[PDB]
């Protein structure tokens, strides 16, 4: 029986029959296989064609699972993400901010944007979801959504007021010191792109000025470029609070 | 979802996935009706050997016909009376 | 066709199956006798006795015995 | 009289099962129902000055 | 709910002579019998959840009692001998032929329904 | 078209008939909180229905 | 999978709203120094995250005890909290809930000759919270058992309907004792959950993570 | 199910100028919210039958255990002392006042719903 | 039917049928609130006397304060120790 | 009004009450000990013993005792 198991192993338990079981529920199976590290381009081509007649009827949890799965596999199928962005645009009231921040980060990984998608995502975060949902988001996810709107030039000041609520000493403090640097430097470029300087930009600038040794000389120049621009917009002087 | 996939999965296994065709047993076997007779006794022989391999060091409650499993032949596994085999197993268990 | 109407109703039990399992359980719990390997004792004996002495070895067989007749508990050593 | 039970762990685990069911039934069945009914009234009462002002500025009917 | 033939008579009589022939497919659909459409899929019924958990609880209770038996390894291998025939019955039994053999057991399904003929109920 | 316009408003909100058309502008103000309270509580109570 | 429909304004919804808002009122959130706006809104949500759910826990313990206490006043029924392991098992569970909340703040490390005496006053809250519930459900029912026996000795000995006024006066004192046990059943569920808000609310303190940077004027 | 205001707008616009005023009560009823009529009376639910038989089984189980007790006659007369207060609570408690006292416990029922006003949403 | 009548029946008894008005207890009693206090103790006194009359020849488990029910005064009903009262009852039971 | 809609739904239990009565019963039947006045015995003792000797008098109190302490069965007379 040393070879009867090995004969069964080379023909039955193959990656191709792992795919043939995975064809029934692609948003479930591609999400959990890629979570286990199975990020293979040849299988995710077969995932993209199996789910394409089913995308328009997918739920918001299935769309978010499918979009995160194709981000971890790093596979871009433009006809798949067209139907994915047509599902988000048709059901934007049903989507959540926690789900849309994962969908936007996939749409920002490979540059894929529509003007209807940017409007329906901004309407979903600002009006269809709770206004304190960016507080629960995590600042690394909100800075990705800010960069995605800055790169497409889409100015939505109602969205920018909602996303800026998530930046604080709480949410930036939960990040790694290297990860806080990339979050601060990408949120300050997006706030300077639209010319929007909310009151919660004091936490983004203050996260850079309380620890400037992580930042370079040219980075502290563009931080204090935003700091003087927010000082004119908010009408005051920047001061660091010390507890006591 | 969890039930709708499992119905679609087992339907593919019951009908579409056949190991009689994928392994090419038409060369070795005559009929599909004699393959399922060999798959029947093959299922019994595996389930006998798996249930014994799941716990091999046991004294058998079934009567062995004067035969011993491995190189034991005097241990608690081969003892006829079970009251003696319980005392011999307790000495073997504390060492191992 | 009426096929999609009959797929609407799920699995259902037979119509009086609760009365069948009520009658079968009541024949097994209302026996009017102690329960298969136990004996009723006085309240004075039950309170004075530890749990390990209150159990008997025959009523606790080993789940996968290496020797036929292994018991899980040893019971009272007082004979 | 009855002072100590037959098992102290059984009476404590009964109190743990009953209180965890009430904790589950409150957080899952009662408080989602309570807060749907409370915060519909509470959000309307907290917005109605700003809601009616925002709606007054929007419609061109006047 | 009124009957559909009187709705046919009422809708055909009320229609114009000009739009009689065009509206006949509309009167046909209004008197068509209702066939309920395929509803949304639900995974398990409540009684289906009791039946599967109750059969799983019964299997685990009987496997625990078989394993504590005196001839315990004979009991668990008798479950192998019994489950092997359930696999062989899925392979051997002609499930379409058995379905039509059972269909011929009842006289209601062994023949087609012979009743009212067309010429006896022609209405002129 | 004028009758069809007012038929839609009085089917949805029939309590608009308690305010005369010539006195509607005399209730308005720049802020909503400054709108005249002559018709506020009567409109809110007729809108609740006949019960 | 299909949840039931609820009528708005139902009496159990209005009762459980006022009950939950009462135990939430016992540990109110602290007013921050800064005005609450979009700058201070994440610090308010984070301060709410660091607060324990004492409002939810106390109305869990209020409803599970006032239901158990009133079972002792229903006919053919006794109170579960009249048993020792049930009532004291709830009181040690509250004390262990307050201790685990207090230990999770510092390090999960347990904090000259003064602190052994303050420890005895703290670990007596484990006993006294559940025992006060247990003795109140026991001693009121035990006194009811003795006085019903002494009230039964009169019509047993002095005729059933022979003489009324002596067995009338003891059946009035017996009837006022069951009404007193109705008052104790509601009060001891309230005292338990008041003290649970007090004990858990001692460790319900975290520092406000306010703005580290500000644009003043 | 479409919304009823767009059905009002569609039905008022489609009607003639002659029969606009007569058909306004028909458009009013087509947009009226559904209030389901009183269905046929059914005596007991299945779960109501389990609850009453289960409470009767519990009462008979506890009365059988109280009667076998040592102080058995004290246990059965404590059921008289306990059931007497359930009768007195039906007599003493102002059940309308307690209903409105509980109604004032929740802020959703202690006040009327203050929201959208008429002048802010007037459509001209 | 069986449930719809019983709801209509008890509604008439709970509200419409009042024995405080049909018996005219306003002459004897001051208030309706003091009638329900007397109906309370009256319910207790009946339920005490009915539970004792449902089985009168019993030895009391409650302590009688040195008193005897009827003309017994030496029988098993009046015995202090219950082990003696059980033996005296068995002689009384075979005769009666 | 919606009053006739709310009279359509009958009595319903609380939503997870089956899990509450499952947990309470499983704490009373899965005790891991003999059941309150009984003692586990050997299979040899259980088979040889009559039902009347297998019962104990304390576990069968009289339903309405004329004397406090009357038992329904007398048990084994062998001491
Ligand atoms: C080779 C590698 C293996 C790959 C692994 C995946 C392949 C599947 C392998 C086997 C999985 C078995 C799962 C079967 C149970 C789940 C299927 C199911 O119940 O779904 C539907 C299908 O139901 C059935 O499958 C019933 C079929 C039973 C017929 C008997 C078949 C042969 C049985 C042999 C006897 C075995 C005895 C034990 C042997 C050890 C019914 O539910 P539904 O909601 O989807 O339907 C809609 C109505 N609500
Ligand atoms: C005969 C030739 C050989 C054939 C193959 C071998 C036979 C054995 C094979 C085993 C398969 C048996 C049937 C498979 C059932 C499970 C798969 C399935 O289809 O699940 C359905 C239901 O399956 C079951 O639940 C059946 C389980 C029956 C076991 C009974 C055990 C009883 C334990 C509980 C008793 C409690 C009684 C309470 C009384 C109120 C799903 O139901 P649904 O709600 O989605 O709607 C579909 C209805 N058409
Ligand atoms: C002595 C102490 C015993 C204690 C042990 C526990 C037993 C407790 C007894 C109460 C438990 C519940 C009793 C169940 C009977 C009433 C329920 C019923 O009437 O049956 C069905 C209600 O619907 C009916 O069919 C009513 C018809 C009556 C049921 C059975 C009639 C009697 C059958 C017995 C055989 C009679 C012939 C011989 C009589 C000598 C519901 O059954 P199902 O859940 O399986 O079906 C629902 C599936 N969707
Ligand atoms: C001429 C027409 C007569 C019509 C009557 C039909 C009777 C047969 C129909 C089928 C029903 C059978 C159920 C009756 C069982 C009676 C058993 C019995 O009397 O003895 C019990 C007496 O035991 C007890 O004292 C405890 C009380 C037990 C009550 C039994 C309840 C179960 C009833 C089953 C439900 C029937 C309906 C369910 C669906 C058919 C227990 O038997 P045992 O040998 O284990 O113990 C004897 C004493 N040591
Ligand atoms: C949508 C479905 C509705 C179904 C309809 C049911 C209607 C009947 C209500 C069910 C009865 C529930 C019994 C609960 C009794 C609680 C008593 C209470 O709420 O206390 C007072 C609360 O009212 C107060 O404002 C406080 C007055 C002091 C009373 C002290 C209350 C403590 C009582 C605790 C209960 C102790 C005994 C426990 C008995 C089970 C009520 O008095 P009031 O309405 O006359 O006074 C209001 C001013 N007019
Ligand atoms: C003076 C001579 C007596 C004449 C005899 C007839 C008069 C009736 C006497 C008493 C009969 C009691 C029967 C009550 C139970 C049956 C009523 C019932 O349940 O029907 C409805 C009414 O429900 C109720 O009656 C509940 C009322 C309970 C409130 C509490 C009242 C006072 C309780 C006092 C405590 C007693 C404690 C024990 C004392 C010994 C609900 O069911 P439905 O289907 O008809 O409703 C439609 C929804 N499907
Ligand atoms: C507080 C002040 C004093 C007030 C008066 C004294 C309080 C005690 C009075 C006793 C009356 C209690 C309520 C009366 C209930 C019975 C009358 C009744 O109305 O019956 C209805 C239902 O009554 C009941 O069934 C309630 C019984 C509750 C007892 C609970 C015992 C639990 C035993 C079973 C547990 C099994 C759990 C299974 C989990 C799946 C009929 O239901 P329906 O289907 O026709 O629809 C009407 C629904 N609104
Ligand atoms: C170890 C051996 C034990 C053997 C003893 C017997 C126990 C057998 C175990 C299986 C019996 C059945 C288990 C019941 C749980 C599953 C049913 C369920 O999910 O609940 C409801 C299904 O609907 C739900 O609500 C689902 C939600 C889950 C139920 C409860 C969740 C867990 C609550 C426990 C507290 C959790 C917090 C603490 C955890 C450590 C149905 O309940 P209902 O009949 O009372 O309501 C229907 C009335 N119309
Ligand atoms: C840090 C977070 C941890 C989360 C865990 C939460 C735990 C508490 C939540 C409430 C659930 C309590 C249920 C657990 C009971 C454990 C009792 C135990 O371990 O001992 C049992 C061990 O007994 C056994 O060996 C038999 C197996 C018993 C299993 C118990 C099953 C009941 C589980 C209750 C269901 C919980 C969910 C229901 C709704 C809340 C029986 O106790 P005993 O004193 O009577 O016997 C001791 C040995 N002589
Ligand atoms: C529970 C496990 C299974 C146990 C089952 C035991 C009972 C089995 C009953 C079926 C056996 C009888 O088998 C029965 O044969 C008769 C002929 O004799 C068939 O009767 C008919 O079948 C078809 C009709 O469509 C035609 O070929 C023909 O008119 C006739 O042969 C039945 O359709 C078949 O069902
Ligand atoms: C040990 C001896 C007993 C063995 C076990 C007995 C099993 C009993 C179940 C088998 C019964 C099946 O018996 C079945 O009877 C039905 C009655 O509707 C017959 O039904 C059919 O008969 C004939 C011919 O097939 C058709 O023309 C007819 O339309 C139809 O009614 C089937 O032909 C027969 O197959
Ligand atoms: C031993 C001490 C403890 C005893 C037991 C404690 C019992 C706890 C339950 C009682 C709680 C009831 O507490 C209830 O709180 C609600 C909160 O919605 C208050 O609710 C109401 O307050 C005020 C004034 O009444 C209204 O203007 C307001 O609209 C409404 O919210 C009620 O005034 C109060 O009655
Ligand atoms: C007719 C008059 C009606 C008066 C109604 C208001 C009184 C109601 C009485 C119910 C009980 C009052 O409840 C009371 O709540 C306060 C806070 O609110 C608790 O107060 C507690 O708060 C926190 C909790 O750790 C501690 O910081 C504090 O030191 C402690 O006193 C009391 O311990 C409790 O007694
Ligand atoms: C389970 C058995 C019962 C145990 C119940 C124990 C908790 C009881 C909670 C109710 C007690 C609090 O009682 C509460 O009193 C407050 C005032 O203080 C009332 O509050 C208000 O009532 C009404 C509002 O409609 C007005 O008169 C007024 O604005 C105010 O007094 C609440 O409406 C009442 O519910
Ligand atoms: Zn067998
Ligand atoms: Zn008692």
């Amino acid at each position: 029986s040393q070879n009867l198991v090995s004969t069964f192993a080379n023909k039955v338990i193959v990656e191709e029959n792992l795919v043939n079981v995975a064809e029934i529920d692609v948003p479930f199976w591609s999400y959990w296989l890629s979570s286990a590290g199975f990020t293979s381009k040849d299988a995710f081509v077969k995932f993209a064609e199996a789910v394409k007649p089913k995308v328009a009827a997918l739920s918001t949890s299935d769309i978010t699972n499918l979009t995160v799965a194709f981000k971890r596999a790093n596979y871009y199928d433009k006809d798949l993400f067209t139907g994915i962005e047509a599902n988000v645009s048709a059901n934007f009231t049903k989507f959540e901010t926690e789900q849309l921040l994962q969908i936007v980060a996939t749409f920002d990984a490979f540059n894929h944007s529509s003007v209807a998608f940017l409007d329906d995502v901004a309407d979903s975060i600002t009006y269809c979801n709770h206004y304190l949902a960016p507080v629960r988001a995590g600042a690394d996810e909100l800075a990705t959504l800010l960069t995605y709107y800055a790169k497409n030039g889409h100015e939505r000041a109602d969205l920018l007021a909602t996303v800026a609520r998530g930046f604080s000493e709480v949410s930036l403090g939960k990040l790694s010191a290297a990860q806080r640097k990339d979050t601060v430097l990408s949120a300050l470029k997006a706030f300077q792109t639209f010319g929007f300087y909310p009151e919660s930009i004091e936490a983004v600038i203050g996260a850079a000025l309380v620890s400037p040794a992580e930042y370079s000389a040219e980075e502290l120049k563009e931080v204090e470029a935003v700091k003087v621009a927010a000082e004119n917009a908010l009408g005051g002087e920047f001061v660091l609070i010390q507890e006591g | 979802a969890v039930t709708s996939f499992l119905g679609k999965a087992f339907e593919k296994y019951f009908y579409d996935f056949s190991a009689y065709e994928q392994f090419g047993l038409n060369r070795f076997l005559s009929s599909k009706g004699q393959y399922v007779a060999l798959r029947h006794v093959g299922f019994v022989m595996v389930g006998v050997n798996v249930l014994l391999a799941a716990n091999f060091p046991f004294n058998p409650p079934f009567p062995t016909i004067g035969m011993c499993p491995a190189g034991w032949e005097g241990t608690w596994v081969c003892q006829a009376d079970k009251a003696k085999a319980l005392e011999m197993y307790k000495e073997w268990k504390k060492s191992n | 066709s009426y096929s999609a109407y009959f797929a609407k109703a799920g699995f259902q039990f037979p119509a009086g199956l609760s009365a069948l399992v009520a009658g079968i359980v009541a024949l097994n719990v209302c026996t009017g006798r102690p329960t298969k390997g136990t004996k009723e004792i006085s309240n004075a004996e039950y309170n004075a006795t530890p749990i390990g002495y209150l159990q008997s070895p025959d009523q606790h067989p080993t789940a996968f015995p290496k020797v036929p007749g292994m018991k899980d508990v040893h019971g009272s050593p007082h004979h | 009289m009855k002072l100590l039970p037959e098992s102290l762990q059984q009476e404590a685990a009964t109190a743990a099962v009953v209180a965890s069911w009430v904790l589950w039934h409150l957080d899952t069945q009662l408080l989602p129902t309570i807060m749907r009914e409370h915060k519909l009234h509470a959000c309307w009462a907290a917005a109605a000055k700003r809601y009616n002002e925002k709606l007054f500025k929007l419609n061109p009917s006047y | 709910e009124g009957n559909s033939v009187a709705g046919i008579i009422k809708s055909v009589n009320e229609t114009s002579g000009a739009n009689l022939l065009s509206s006949l497919k509309t009167i046909k659909a209004q008197a068509a019998p209702i066939y309920p459409a395929a509803a949304s899929s639900t995974g398990y019924s409540t009684q289906a959840k009791i039946a599967l958990f109750g059969a799983l609880s019964w299997i685990l209770y009987r496997a625990d009692g078989q394993s504590k038996a005196h001839e315990w390894i004979v009991d668990l291998n008798l479950n192998v001998l019994q489950a092997a025939w359930l696999i062989s019955f899925s392979s051997l039994i002609p499930f379409r032929a058995v379905y039509f053999a059972f269909r011929g057991m009842a006289p209601a399904t062994a023949s087609t329904l012979n009743g009212l003929k067309t010429f006896s109920s022609i209405s002129l | 078209r004028l009758l069809k316009l007012w038929a839609k408003r009085l089917l949805v909100s029939p309590e608009l008939a308690i305010v005369p058309l010539n006195e509607f502008d005399a209730q308005l103000a720049s802020k909503f909180e400054g709108i005249s309270p002559k018709y506020q509580e009567l409109l809110s109570a007729v809108a609740q229905g006949n019960k | 999978s299909s949840v039931r429909d609820v009528k708005t304004g139902s009496l159990p919804t209005n009762f459980l709203t006022g009950v939950y808002r009462f135990w939430r009122s016992q540990n109110p959130a602290e007013k921050p120094h800064d005005p609450v706006n979009d700058r201070l809104l994440p610090a308010v949500v984070d301060a709410s995250d660091k607060r324990a759910s004492i409002g939810t826990w106390a109305t869990t313990f209020f409803c599970t005890i006032i239901s158990c206490n009133l079972l002792g006043l229903m006919p053919f029924n006794e109170a579960p909290t009249s048993g020792l392991g049930f009532a004291t098992g709830l009181g040690v569970s509250v004390w262990a809930t307050a201790t685990i909340l207090g230990l999770s703040k510092t390090g999960f490390k347990f904090p000259f000759i003064f602190v052994p005496l303050e420890t005895i006053s703290y670990t007596f809250r484990a006993v006294s919270l559940g025992v006060r519930l247990w003795v109140n459900m026991l001693a009121g029912h035990t006194l009811l058992h003795i006085l019903t026996g002494m009230a039964l000795a009169l019509p047993f000995s002095l005729g059933f309907f022979s003489m009324v006024p002596a067995t009338f006066g003891v059946c009035c004192l017996l009837s006022a004792l069951v009404g007193l046990e109705y008052l104790v059943a509601v009060l001891q569920s309230g005292v338990f959950s008041i003290l649970s808000t007090v004990y858990v609310g001692e460790f319900n303190h975290d520092k406000f993570i306010g703005p580290a940077a500000k644009i003043v004027k």
